[PDB]
């Protein structure tokens, strides 16, 4: 059926910038009567994905001046001329004038800013945890940027463990920031046999603690 | 004002059905085409239904054509779609749409309803507090934490002292692995306000009827 494409699938662009986001079809989609369907859509991180621009150009209720859908040729392309810290989320073009309505698969804005350094914190398994046979460190490694941050798990003093789960938030639209936690799940038996614990974000920022309890 | 209500989203067992809901409000129901539009786990959204404003004309893609099945009751103002024949393929986040009459296709949209077709079992989750050792300060603030691990479906609510604690807060989304995933949040507050008074972790698992408040102390 008609795909539409969107390039690029990620856009980090400065703040009060302008942005350009471009979907082209693999078919000719421009009606010759005053019906063609060619809408964008915003998810902000955690909602419904909202209306902004419908047949190809015009602008729906609410959305702000900023924003324009061009469009013409096979390359839809939406322009937001002021970025703003709360223009952050996902674009989708939705096609409709072809009956297999379909999707783009979507660009995630990304507001630039300065870099700055987690907030890492490490945290010792709860007793409850430890007591149903289970140990899971964990370390936060809140507000930094950019995302593109490392983090090594270090048992006594050298052990660099592997088996971690970590979790990354969307960027804030406050601040700009990323957060994220690293979760290192071992036994209460194999964490019972070792003493210190780190956490490393990579001049590293390193936190750990001792023992296996306090 | 004009407000759309999905539910009946839940965990399901491969070719099991079930039945979604729209309730819909501020304007006229019978006036208006109505849809439903999934989005994928990958965050990929897909078209899954149109109905006419009489209903009748209905408006199905190929993938779900003969297992889905979209109706409506303008007299209650409400939209519904017939899940039949699951696959894992199936399992999304399920909006539901309304049509802005010669405007645009999805003018207004839900909060949305997660289904889940899996042959997993409902877990309940295990709520962990978590705090610096010793009650360690770190400066003028103090970082507390919550670890929400081995829970299914998806489907879990975490907030700090009821709502009161929304500010510095940090739910970090939620990580499968081995059909059991695992949450955790952080909260900042100053020095002056945990070791006073005491912090509590709210966690609810609908899917096992799972509510528990961990106070975190040191």
């Amino acid at each position: 059926d008609v795909l539409m494409t969107q390039t690029p699938v990620s856009l980090s662009v400065s703040l009060g910038d302008q942005a350009s986001i471009s979907c082209r079809s693999s078919q000719s989609i421009v009606h010759s009567t005053g019906n063609t369907y060619l809408e964008w859509y915003l998810q902000k991180p955690g909602q419904s994905p909202k209306l902004l621009i419908y047949k190809i150009s015009n602008r729906f209720s609410g959305v702000p001046d900023r924003f324009s859908g061009s469009g013409s040729g096979t390359d839809f392309t939406l322009k937001i001329s002021r970025v703003e810290a709360e223009d952050l989320g996902v674009y989708y073009c939705f096609q409709a004038s072809h009956a297999p309505r379909t999707f783009g698969g979507g660009t995630k804005l990304e507001i630039k800013r300065a870099d700055a350094a987690p907030t890492v914190s490490i945290f010792p398994p709860s007793s409850e945890q430890l007591t149903s046979g289970g140990a899971s460190v964990v370390c936060f490694l809140n507000n930094f940027y950019p995302k593109d941050i490392n983090v090594k798990w270090k048992i006594d003093g050298s052990e660099r463990q592997n088996g971690v789960l970590n979790s990354w938030t969307d960027q804030d639209s406050k601040d700009s920031t990323y957060s994220m936690s690293s979760t290192l799940t071992l036994t209460k038996d194999e964490y019972e046999r070792h003493n210190s614990y780190t956490c490393e974000a990579t001049s590293p920022i390193v936190k750990s603690f001792n023992r296996n309890e306090c | 004002e004009v407000i759309l209500v999905e539910s009946g989203g839940g965990l399901v067992k491969p070719g099991g059905s079930l039945k979604l809901s729209c309730a819909a409000s501020g304007f006229t129901f019978s006036s208006y085409t109505m849809s439903w539009v999934r989005q994928t786990p990958e965050k990929r959204l897909e078209w899954v239904a149109t109905i006419s404003s009489g209903g009748g004309n209905t408006y199905y893609p190929d993938s779900v054509k003969g297992r889905f099945t979209i109706s409506r009751d303008n007299a209650k103002n409400n939209l519904y779609l017939q899940m039949s024949s699951l696959r894992s393929e199936d399992t999304a986040l399920y909006y539901c749409a309304r049509y802005y009459r010669y405007e645009a296709w999805f003018a207004s949209w839900g909060q949305g309803t997660l289904v889940t077709v899996s042959a997993a079992k409902t877990t309940a989750p295990s709520v962990y507090p978590l705090a610096p050792v010793c009650g360690d300060t770190t400066g003028s603030s103090v970082t507390l934490g919550c670890l929400v691990k081995g829970y299914f479906p998806e489907p879990v609510t975490l907030t700090w002292n009821s709502g009161s604690l929304s500010s510095g807060v940090h739910t970090f989304p939620a990580v499968l692995q081995s059909d059991l995933y695992t949450l955790s949040s952080s909260v900042t507050v100053t020095s002056s306000t945990w070791p006073s008074q005491s912090i509590t972790c709210n966690v609810a698992h609908p899917a096992s009827s799972t509510k528990v408040d961990k106070k975190i102390e040191p």
